[PDB]
């Protein structure tokens, strides 16, 4: 997901933690973050499989030449 | 069968259909049920594009 | 884990407007760091997925090539055998 929308919330959150509209805006951005993350070792395994296909075919052509 | 076997070979065959027997001019695949028979069918076509 | 992070902030602020202590803010900070790290990892995972898609496309291309070769083969088989030899034998029997 996008990582540029999170420090914007952290700035105001820092201000509130140091001290309705401020926390209201913070929540208004946090909802957009909720919908964003909701919309958006494992892949390694998958990588190998895809290449497995490529390797078998290369071996066949190499069977023709040799 | 050589033409069908490569298109069937590329597509995503469901899990209960991974086992099949390529018969002389057809693909005969089974899955057990009852009614004194086995849920097996013979498939054969022509297009591929 | 990324969603509970976003909910804790709203809950803590909602409790701060009505009143409510200092510890919950530190909890918010650690929560912040965790959220950031999770986001970055997620992005990297997305990129790797893209690579996987590319490899898939390549495989499809090779399959198409193989299919075409097979078709040309079937044509070459339909172009050409013993019947012609028999007609040549009978033709030799007709010439002599």
């Amino acid at each position: 997901s996008n990582g540029e929308f999170i420090p914007h919330i952290f700035y105001s959150l820092h201000q509130i933690r140091k001290d309705e509209t401020l926390t209201g805006s913070i929540r208004h951005r946090l909802k957009l973050c909720k919908s964003l993350i909701s919309e958006n070792s494992e892949w390694q395994d998958i990588i190998h499989q895809r290449e497995q296909e490529l390797q078998i075919k290369r071996d066949v052509l190499d069977d023709l030449y040799r | 069968n050589l033409t069908v076997s490569i298109k069937i070979a590329l597509m995503n065959i469901p899990k209960p259909l991974n086992s099949y027997h390529i018969k002389n001019g057809r693909i005969y695949f089974t899955v057990p049920n009852e009614f004194e028979i086995q849920l097996s069918t013979v498939n054969r076509q022509s297009p591929l594009f | 884990q990324l969603y509970e992070d976003l909910c804790r902030y709203e809950d803590t602020l909602s409790k701060l407007v009505e009143s409510p202590n200092l510890d919950i803010a530190k909890d918010l900070i650690r929560t912040d760091e965790a959220l950031f790290e999770n986001v970055k990892l997620l992005a990297e995972y997305d990129n790797i997925y893209r690579n996987l898609q590319k490899i898939d496309k390549d495989s499809e291309e090779l399959d198409s090539k193989t299919r075409k070769i097979l078709e040309i083969l079937n044509e070459c088989h339909d172009e050409l055998x013993x019947x012609x030899x028999x007609x040549x034998x009978x033709x030799x029997x007709x010439x002599x």
